[PDB]
C-alpha cells in the first residue's frame, strides 16, 4: 500500500495540482453565471475544463485518505487509522459536499464545487514555507486575493444591472441590446474597471440612483475600506520586517556614538570603532554566532560544530590521541573572536590562560617593533596550547612568549584553561595524557623545571581548622570499629587457647 | 530535547551522564549477535540511564546503543545538575552515595 507524506515533497506536488481547479472554480463559476455570453459562447471550453476538475475533486479524496499523520513522532501507515481520522472530521463534509453531483449544465448548479476551498490556501500557505523569496510570494499572494475580490463584485454588478435591467438609468451597466455596448470584451473589462474604481476608493464611481443602488455602492466602499487597510497593514508589516535587520543594527552605532561623544574618546579610537561597524555590516556579521545556535539541541549543535572545527583542532599536538568523546566537548567550548587589522591578539609578558586557533585570516609573530616578524601563522594554525594546559611545574608562568599580531581582520576560535578543565572532569585518563605531552614539549623548550620545593597555601584559618574537626570525627568510629574486630576475635582467642591449657593441664596428671 | 528518527540516544561505550525520561515517543535498545537488532522498545513515561547520575567523572560508560524510534521528546536531567541540587540536601547526598556502594557491590 501507498501512503503519503504531509512533510514528503510529493505531497506538496498535489497540492499544486488540486488548488489549480480550486482556483478556476473560484475565478470562472461566478463570471459564467452572470456572464451569459461568456457561457454560451465557450460552452465547449467549461464542458472538458468541469470535467478535468471533478475528476481532480475525487482523486484528492483518495489521496486525504492516504496522508499519514505523526502519532508518538512516528507516521501512521494503517489504512484503518487514515481513514478513520479523515472520515470523522469536517473537511469530509465539505469535501464530499463539495464533489456532489448535479442531479442542467448551467454554472450555478455548479456552485458546491466552490466548497473544499481549503486545498487552495493550504497550497499558498505551504508554498511561503517554501520559497527562498517570501516576501515577493506574499506581496503576489496577497495582489491574487485583491484581483479574486475585484473580479467577484465585477461580476455581481452585472447581475444586479441584469436584475434592475439594462439601461434603465445611469447607475447600471448600458443596454445590451445597443451594440455599442453589447459585447462580451466590453461588459467584462468595463466592470472590471468599475469594480476596480469603485473597491480601491480612488476615482469617482458614477452616483446611484435608487436605493437598491445606493446600499451596494455603500457595501462596495465599506468593503474596499477593509481591504485596504488589510493592504496597508500587510506590506506596512513587511517593509518593517525587512528593515528591522538594518534598523536593530543602526540603533546599536548610534547607541556606541553616543557613548564616545560622551566619555570623550579619543580620535584614533573613535575611527577604529566606526570603521569596525562598517566591516560587520558589509560582510553580514553582525550577530553573534553564540544567539544565533542557542535554540538548538546539543546533539544538532556539535554535529554542527565537528564540520567546523574537528579538522584543525586534531592537528593541535596535545589533542592527537584524544578521545572522540572529549573532541567533541571542546569544539563546543570554542568562542569566536575577530580582530581589527594590526590588532594585538597577545603580547610578550602578557598572562595567557586560553588557545586561539585560525578560522580565517593571517597572524604574524612579531617583534618588540610590530612591523619586524619573525613568523607567520595561516588559517588552521594553533598557538597558545600549553597555556590552557595546567602543568604542575613552568618556567613560563602561563605568560606569553611571543607578540602576536593580526595582518587583516582575522576569525579566530579560543579554548580558555576553564573550557578545557570542564571538559576533562568526565575524561580523567585524557586529562593525564593532555598534561604528560604538555610537559614533554616544555621539556624540550627547557622552560619545565621549578617549583619543586615552591608550593602556594591559600587555605583560610577556619577551613583549615574543619580539617582538623573532620579527622577527630573520624578516628573516633575507627577507635571503637578497629576494637569491635579484634576483640570479637580476642574474646575469641580466650577460649580456644583455655580449651588447649586445660586439656593439656590434665595430660600433666597421667604423667606422674 | 526533540531526537530525530534513528537518533542514537545513548552509544555504546560513550560517557553517561544524564537520565532520560521519555515524554513522547519511544526508543529501541539495539543489542544481538548481529547488532543493531531491537532488544526491548520503551515508551513514553519510561526511564531509562538513572544509574550514570551517581558515578563519579568518567565512571559510567553506556553499555548498549538506545535508538530513538520516530521524534521522540525527552526530559533529560544532567549530573552536573544533580551535582549542584545535592550540595543543599546533605542527607539525601549520604544516601545517595549509599545506594552507590550498594549498587557497587550487590552487581559486581
Amino acid at each position: 500500500l501507498f501512503v503519503l507524506d504531509p512533510a514528503g515533497d510529493w505531497y506538496y506536488c498535489w497540492l499544486f495540482v488540486i488548488a489549480m481547479p480550486v482556483l478556476y472554480n473560484w475565478c470562472l463559476l461566478v463570471a459564467r453565471a452572470c456572464f451569459s455570453d461568456l457561457q454560451k459562447g465557450y460552452y465547449l471550453v467549461w464542458l472538458v475544463l468541469d470535467y478535468v476538475s471533478d475528476v481532480v475533486y475525487i482523486a484528492d479524496l483518495f489521496i486525504r485518505l492516504r496522508t499519514g499523520f505523526l502519532e508518538q513522532g512516528l507516521l501512521v501507515k494503517d489504512t484503518k487509522k487514515l481513514r478513520d481520522n479523515y472520515i470523522h472530521t469536517l473537511q469530509f463534509k465539505l469535501d464530499v459536499a463539495s464533489i456532489i453531483p448535479t442531479d442542467i449544465h448551467s454554472p450555478e448548479v455548479r456552485f458546491n464545487r466552490l466548497l473544499h476551498f481549503a486545498r487552495m490556501f493550504e497550497f499558498f500557505d505551504r508554498t511561503e514555507t517554501r520559497t527562498n523569496y517570501p516576501n515577493i510570494f506574499r506581496i503576489s499572494n496577497l495582489v491574487l486575493y485583491i484581483l479574486v475580490i475585484i473580479h467577484w463584485n465585477a461580476c455581481i454588478y452585472y447581475a444586479i444591472s441584469k436584475s434592475i435591467g439594462f439601461g434603465v438609468d445611469t447607475w447600471v451597466y448600458p443596454n445590451i441590446t445597443d451594440p455599442e455596448y453589447g459585447y462580451l470584451a466590453r461588459e467584462y473589462i468595463y466592470c472590471l474597471y468599475w469594480s476596480t474604481l469603485t473597491l480601491t476608493t480612488i476615482g469617482e464611481t458614477p452616483p446611484p440612483v435608487k436605493d437598491e443602488e445606493y446600499l451596494f455602492v455603500i457595501f462596495d466602499f465599506l468593503i474596499g475600506v477593509l481591504i485596504f487597510a488589510t493592504i496597508v497593514g500587510n506590506v506596512g508589516s513587511m517593509i518593517s520586517n525587512m528593515n528591522a535587520t538594518r534598523a536593530e543594527f543602526q540603533a546599536k552605532i548610534d547607541a556606541v556614538k553616543h557613548y564616545m561623544q560622551f566619555r570623550k574618546v579619543s580620535k584614533g579610537m573613535e575611527a577604529k570603532v566606526i570603521r569596525w561597524f562598517d566591516y560587520l555590516w558589509t560582510n553580514k556579521k553582525t550577530v553573534d554566532e553564540r544567539e544565533i545556535l542557542k535554540n538548538l539541541p546539543a546533539k544538532l549543535r556539535a554535529e554542527i560544530a565537528i564540520n567546523v572545527h574537528l579538522s584543525t583542532l586534531k592537528k593541535v599536538r596535545i589533542f592527537h590521541d584524544c578521545e572522540a568523546g572529549l573532541l567533541v566537548e571542546l569544539v563546543l567550548k570554542l568562542r569566536p573572536q575577530v580582530f581589527s587589522p594590526g590588532d594585538y591578539i597577545c603580547r610578550k609578558g602578557d598572562i595567557g590562560k586560553e588557545m586561539y586557533i585560525i578560522k580565517e585570516g593571517k597572524l604574524a609573530v612579531v617583534a618588540d617593533d610590530g612591523v619586524t616578524q619573525y613568523a607567520l601563522l595561516s588559517a588552521g594554525s594553533c598557538f597558545g596550547e600549553i597555556s590552557i594546559l595546567n602543568i604542575k611545574g613552568s618556567k613560563m608562568g602561563n605568560r606569553r612568549t611571543a607578540n602576536i599580531r593580526s595582518l587583516g581582520y582575522s576569525d579566530l576560535f579560543c579554548l580558555s584553561k576553564d573550557d578545557l578543565m570542564e571538559a576533562v572532569t568526565e575524561y580523567p585518563d585524557a586529562k593525564k595524557v593532555l598534561e604528560e605531552r604538555g610537559r614533554e614539549i616544555l621539556m624540550k623548550e627547557g622552560l619545565l623545571d621549578e617549583n619543586e620545593v615552591a608550593t602556594s597555601m591559600e587555605v583560610d584559618v577556619q577551613e583549615k581548622l574543619g580539617q582538623l574537626e573532620t579527622n577527630m570525627e573520624t578516628l573516633y568510629t575507627r577507635f571503637g570499629r578497629l576494637l569491635a574486630e579484634y576483640t570479637g576475635a580476642q574474646q575469641k582467642l580466650k577460649q580456644r587457647i583455655t580449651v588447649l591449657e586445660t586439656k593439656m593441664k590434665q595430660n600433666n596428671e597421667d604423667d606422674y | 530535547v526533540v531526537y530525530l528518527p534513528n537518533d542514537y540516544v545513548c552509544k555504546k561505550g560513550e560517557i553517561g551522564r544524564e537520565m532520560y525520561i521519555i515524554q513522547a515517543g519511544q526508543v529501541q535498545v539495539l543489542g544481538g549477535p548481529d547488532g543493531k537488532s531491537v532488544l526491548v522498545t520503551l515508551k513514553a513515561g519510561s526511564v531509562f540511564g538513572e544509574i550514570s547520575l551517581l558515578a563519579v567523572g568518567g565512571g559510567n560508560r553506556r553499555t548498549a546503543n538506545v535508538v530513538a524510534h520516530g521524534f521522540t521528546n525527552l526530559f533529560i536531567l544532567d549530573k552536573k545538575d544533580l551535582n549542584e541540587i545535592l550540595v543543599h540536601y546533605p542527607e539525601s547526598q549520604k544516601l545517595l552515595r549509599k545506594k552507590a556502594r550498594r549498587m557497587l557491590r550487590s552487581n559486581n
